[PDB]
């Protein structure tokens, strides 16, 4: 009944989060995580991301900064609050305060 | 008392008082304005410059409405007579500068400073509306500024003066630089008023360096130029040369700070209002202290020289910083 | 006390001449017998009604809102028989009392009275319903010449500062009540709670007096300081430190 | 439109004055509500920036710990990804209250390599707070926009409408008084003429 | 009919009617009030307490206005004669309690209840304005309560009675506990008036527990103590012992519930209005049904005992809660 | 130029003949000397108030706000002395300048003047305070003979369509401003932004004008077209496609 | 000109003017009106359907008021004589369709169209109020719509015509499809009025999609059906076949848009107003430009065929959309 946490990032970030204890397989065995390998394209990331948002038990969603930039349009379209989406750094790309889908709402920053 | 020829005479040697309270005959109250303006015209015709001050033309208008009601005349807009506007206009038309009648070539004037009382601060009643339509200056005293301890309490936003175009010639003759200084000061104050809302919306940290300069010189003008204490011996009376000198120094500081900020926006070592304040706290303190020059002890020459030295110091500091 | 009673069913011309009798007696006692007279003229609205009746009897057309056009002059004639005079040790203070019809401050009687007089003491229906006596609202009320009536040698050194701080804290307390009504009690800060406490204790100790509780102005200021000692010295920003250092303690 | 279309009358004037005062009181209360919401909104915004900065460090430390772990344990990513089973950390919804607005928030709850587990548990502890902050931030943004719209609507549509209605009512009552005065003056003149006729 | 000395007797045996329809001559409509008050005064002089009811002083004022117009007199505001207030005073002030003339000592009284009906419920109606300056009691009308069908429709916020001070002596000897109950009831009603504006303007979520107690107790008082249907056998006439007992129960509940919520505030076992309502819905229902007691069959002793039992149940249930 | 001057200090009743004298002269210069006479009657508010004074002295039946019941007929006697005449090559063009009391276009003076005259040029305080000269708010302004003074032949053939479209777009821009005051910037659609840009550039490039700048009608129409080109053709619903195809593209 | 038996003949051959301008003698205005109607009656008795345009009855009422003032009569509301309503009613009562006098059986009419000029645009004007109590049709004009150049400025909300039930008999046999179109158009306009009252305070964010369609089709009807530039070759005269064809097309578009939106609300491919507008920009512009059809340059057959083609385009586009 409680909410979960979802991850969309590199294999290393996914492994770290799983070691954190975030992943689970649902009744349909669907996972709440994804590893963005080079074999995975933008459309796949957008589709799995949409699946994560439509699912009602997801709760938090974590996306790497560069991945978030890749699917930025989907992030911006998502406007409701409950599916909390967070943009997190990576060893591949650093995190920057600018251009975060949530911080778009603030001009006093 | 007033100091004339170095002696402290009483202003009643040159003043007359048409004083009457609210229980006097209504005709006395209604004719008070006319008696005052006729005495003022008499002393204008003698070659003098008279200054008539009606303490509250609203009470005179109430007396006029009372007389109308007593005569059973048709009630015009909101009860006032059918000629309130005509009477006010014809009274204020008696003010002016004249080539006095008579053989000895003279020139007198009567300046009417008649005050009005808007109901609860509303400038829409017939008397206030007619007065504001007729008069050419409005000094708009505010209780809000009085509470803030900003004396004189002229709100400097609702006030206005339509004699600027008439005084352009006089300024250009005697005070050549005053007109641009006044225009710049007014625009600074308007910009500060407009930025007060942006400060609420995004805070001070979100203001540009030019906006910070505008705000921090608008504060300087508000607190150290417009604000003036009538009790102190140094700035109870501020000669116009002193006023123009202070405004010149303030607007010079503004312009050179703005120039520095704009011309260092292209560099990596961009200047900020904080940088300028840290470097020239002394200059800002001197700008705040320009008030404290005594026109009597510090003659016109000394005050002008001190303001010129201040300007030299601001130029040196800005040149070093820039 | 010299008491003049004009009952509602007594002639109305007697109502017209009642305030003039009262003020003639006041002038005799003040400017000839040299004693400080206080004239309380009750229900000037009833006097205005009598004036209207006499005006209609004269066959004059009604003025503003049905009242005589010269009502301003008549009210000025009544009120302005007051004040100190040169070379005489007596005076005449006046406290006209008005029944604002329809609770409309724009009505001609209260309007012209405010034009002629020098202040106002508002009796509030809200405080009255809340069962506070005297139900005198201190926010809309005003006394133009309060400053001339207070200070060292007249009431005390701290009268003006205490009055200003009490008014400021009362206004802030009303504002904080309005805020609490929207944010909730928990969301309020410590200073907001202090202001609410001062508001309650001010309406319960300062305003609420009781008909037969006579407080000397020194007692009134002592109560005011008891209420101001709710806040620490720093929040009393309208009281100069020279006064706080002397009257705040204890 | 410009006016409420209540027929001019003293009763109508009183009703409109009461309505104007009520509208002003409601506007002031909604403005205070907007002020409270905006204060909490800016506090949460500053908290969000600070939490993003702190994440800038926690995530980096966790990633470096992951590198150190992989240095010894080898390629443990595949096993960790395959061995998911059931979540050991979950999120429980909670309510918070700011003015009359309810903010959704989250509860962190429990259902070399050891150091890596500790570091990523700490990272999740930080990111759950970040998610709660961002959810409250979005909710406050929406509520602030709605309340500011309400206040602007009041003070730009309703209050001007009532003020115009009151001005019109005052003018029309002045007209009624003027007409009554004219009729009474005419009657007085006719009475005078009749008295002269009888004399 | 009425019960006097254990017998049902017609009301006509101590009642007189002065019938004046609207189509009867206006002069008769003007003299009807005077005839009524003269008969009332006559029976007052006998030593009786005569209750007089003037069906409409507004129609009397209309008669005065019409006769004034027919006489060609100058009217006051809204066309009424300028002596309308004088006539209303001359009528009303004839009321009062009096040591009647004549040697055999006696004390009579005439209690005038004048009915007013301004145009469209206007509170500035000249007849109503003249009335309010004379009458000591005024049972104003709530148009909202009338539309909601809340009877009696008295609007307890502007209606007033100046006889409370004079009645303090009677209450502190016969109903000693009633005055504080009335004070608390008025305070509660005013607090509800202040809270409803906010509940409807902003919302109900921010209310404190004490505010909830105030609102719900105000609803209780308004719906089941200030609401009286006069057509029922049980509520046609409510004896003052019934009134004071009911108000005592409601105010006791108010005080005790506020004590609970305040004491348990800042404590682990917090009590809220919801807890109280859910625990003792029976107590609230009994307080609501208190109005149904019928004095005719439920004697005074029975009603007092039932209200004491309700108080005991309230105290027991709050003791269990605490 | 022939001047008739009745200053503020001059007799009030004389103002009742100052217009007529002037108009009589104009008539002589126009219908007998065949001149083209532009008649300017300054402060018709003063003339109307003088007329009100005389009527009040005569106790004549008042209209709205105390003015005489025949003020329309008298203002028509003044205004209707204009226009051309058959067989005479002269004309009289009247441009009365009247001060609306309290900026109330429904005041009896401006209202009856608009009822009588063939239009009105509405000088606006909102534009003046913004320092837009001439502060002429075209929306409440009107010219009743514009419909026939423009078109093909006289001036250009897009004059009517351009004017109507400018009116529509200006009104919609004012409506968008009113809605934006409530709903804020972020709730405006792209069309609302188009209308706001049109309003800004219209008040900056079309209304705003130098005190000595003499724009030809063709320059005015070119400015109007350059403003209308903000919108796509489909958003200009007043202009028929025939006119848009020829004038819009350039 | 108008065509009679294929020959063009000027319309001045049937128009008679009775001119009494504003500056011509005031007392003549009344005569003017009367003369006018009498002439109309004369041509009604021949069997002609006369139409009398009273250019301004407010001026006639003002003339009556002046003559009354000179007679020192007692005024009614706002100075007008006490017989103004009677005069207006007696003048308007001369309009009805009649079976003319005399031996040859005929049938005439006098349609009185009397413009009113309320001072200050206030319809509470005694002349306007008295007129609305007589006239059966009320074409109230709005100043705001005129300022927007929304001519004819008729205010579709307040205006009314009490002849619709008497004309449905004729519509059902000549324009059988028009009465439902009129009813739906009025429904659309009223719904748009309610939604605009809501939107002014809440905005369009929360509007239901069908509410958006109502708003947009109401805007279409206003800007492109109701308003009609009377000084253009195409909109000077709008025959009734045009008046009904344009309304039929707009109401058909409303029906189709509403059907699509309602029937696809449950489906995943939710059609909204924006989808329709993007898909049907050309069709919406064609509906807007329907007014530009020229009754004379383009024949009736051509206009009807073009409207039918636009209907076909609408149908095909909606089918291709759904
Ligand atoms: N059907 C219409 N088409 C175009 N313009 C119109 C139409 N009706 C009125 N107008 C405009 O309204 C203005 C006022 O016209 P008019 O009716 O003479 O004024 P009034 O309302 O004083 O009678 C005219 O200048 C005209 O341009």
């Amino acid at each position: 009944r409680g909410k979960l946490i979802a991850v969309i990032g590199d294999e290393d970030t996914v492994t770290g989060f799983l070691l954190g204890g975030i992943g689970e397989l649902n009744k349909n065995r669907h996972p709440n995580f994804l590893v963005v390998e080079k074999d995975t394209t933008i459309n796949e990331i957008e589709d799995t991301f949409r699946q994560f948002l439509n699912r009602d038990d997801i709760g938090i969603i974590l996306i790497n900064q560069y991945i978030a930039e890749m699917v930025r349009h989907a992030l911006d379209a998502h406007q409701r609050s409950i599916p909390a989406v967070l943009e997190i750094p990576s060893k591949e790309h650093p995190y920057d305060a600018a251009k975060d889908s949530i911080l778009r709402r603030a001009k006093g920053m | 008392t007033m100091e004339v020829d170095g002696k402290v005479e009483s202003i009643m040697k040159r003043t007359a008082l048409v004083a009457n309270t609210s229980n006097m005959p209504v005709a006395a109250r209604e004719a008070s304005i006319y008696t005052g303006i006729t005495l003022s015209e008499y002393f204008r015709d003698m070659g003098y410059h008279v200054s008539m001050m009606a303490d509250s033309t609203s009470r005179w208008a109430e007396a006029l409405r009372e007389i109308s009601g007593r005569l059973a005349e048709m009630p015009a807009d909101s009860g006032y007579p059918a000629y309130l506007g005509a009477r006010l206009a014809s009274f204020y038309e008696r003010a002016g500068r004249v080539k006095c009648l008579g053989n000895p070539e003279r020139e007198g004037s009567v300046s009417i400073v008649g005050a009005v009382s808007p109901p609860g601060g509303d400038f829409s009643d017939p008397v206030t509306s007619a007065t504001l339509g007729i008069v050419q200056v409005f000094w708009g005293l505010d209780k809000k500024l009085a509470q803030r301890k900003h004396f004189p309490s002229v709100n400097w936003l609702i006030s206005y003066s339509k004699y600027m175009r008439a005084l352009d010639e006089y300024y250009d003759k005697h005070f050549t630089e005053f007109v641009p200084l006044r225009t710049k000061a007014k625009e600074i104050l308007q910009e500060e008023e407009d930025l007060a809302e942006i400060v609420q919306l995004v805070g001070k940290a979100s203001l540009a360096e030019t906006d910070k300069i505008t705000l921090e010189v608008a504060k300087l003008i508000k607190d150290d130029f417009l604000q003036q204490n009538g009790y102190t011996p140094y700035d109870r009376f501020c000669p116009f040369y002193k006023t123009v000198g202070m405004l010149s120094n303030m607007i010079s500081f503004y312009d050179m700070a703005r120039r520095a900020v704009e011309t260092t926006a292209q560099s990596d070592n961009k200047i900020t209002w904080s940088i300028i304040r840290e470097h020239m706290g002394e200059i800002l303190y001197k700008l705040s202290s320009m008030k404290f020059k005594d026109p009597v002890k510090d003659g016109e020459a000394k005050i002008k020289a001190d303001y010129a030295q201040l300007l030299e110091d601001m130029q040196n500091a800005f040149r070093s910083l820039e | 006390v010299c008491l003049f009673l004009n009952l509602a069913n007594d002639p109305t011309i007697e109502r017209i001449i009642t305030p003039r009798l009262a003020l003639t007696t006041a002038e005799f006692l003040a400017y000839q017998c040299e004693k400080h007279v206080l004239v309380i003229l009750t229900d000037m609205s009833s006097y205005a009604e009598a004036l209207r009746e006499v005006s209609a009897a004269r066959e004059e057309v009604p003025g503003r809102r049905g009242f005589p056009g010269y009502m301003y002059t008549d009210l000025a004639t009544i009120y302005e028989r007051a004040g100190r005079v040169e070379g005489r040790n007596g005076s005449i203070t006046q406290i006209p009392i008005l029944t604002m019809p329809n609770d409309d401050i724009t009505h001609p009687i209260p309007d012209l009275t405010g034009y002629i007089t020098e202040g106002q003491i508002y009796v509030d229906r809200q405080l009255h319903n809340r069962q506070i006596y005297p139900p005198i609202n201190v926010l809309p009320s005003l006394s133009r010449l309060m400053k001339s009536a207070i200070g060292e040698g007249m009431t005390r050194k701290d009268h003006a500062d205490v009055s200003n701080q009490l008014y400021a804290c009362y206004a802030i307390g009303k504002d904080v009540q309005a805020m609490k009504a929207v944010v909730g009690e928990e969301a309020l800060t410590s200073d907001d709670l202090l202001y609410l406490e001062f508001l309650q204790k001010f309406e319960k100790n300062f305003i609420t007096q009781g008909p037969y509780e006579n407080r000397t102005v020194y007692e009134t200021l002592d109560i005011g300081w008891q209420l101001l000692r709710i806040f620490p010295k720093e929040m009393l920003k309208r009281i100069p430190q020279s006064t706080l250092s002397e009257f705040y303690p204890r | 439109k410009d006016r409420i279309e209540i027929f001019p009358s003293r009763m109508a004037q009183t009703i409109m004055k009461a309505r104007l005062k009520g509208a002003q009181t409601g506007r002031n209360l909604l403005k205070k509500k907007s002020d409270a919401l905006t204060l909490r909104f800016r506090q949460i915004l500053k908290k969000i920036i600070e939490t993003k900065m702190l994440m800038g460090e926690v995530m980096r430390e966790a990633a470096f710990s992951l590198a150190e772990a992989k240095f010894t344990a080898g390629d443990f990513s595949t096993t960790v990804i395959q061995n998911v089973n059931k979540a050991q950390v979950k999120i429980r919804a909670k309510k918070d209250n700011v003015a009359g607005v309810t903010l959704p928030v989250f509860e962190h709850y429990h259902e070399q390599l050891a150091k890596l587990k500790r570091n990523y548990a700490k990272a999740v502890e930080l990111l759950v707070e970040l998610a709660s902050l961002q959810t409250s931030f979005v909710t406050l943004d929406e509520a602030i926009k709605i309340t500011n719209r309400r206040v602007n609507a009041i003070e730009h549509v309703i209050i001007p409408r009532i003020e115009r209605t009151l001005a019109y009512i005052i003018t029309e009552l002045d007209e009624r008084e003027r007409e009554e005065f004219y009729r009474l003056k005419k009657i007085q003149e006719k009475k005078k003429i009749i008295k002269e006729k009888s004399e």
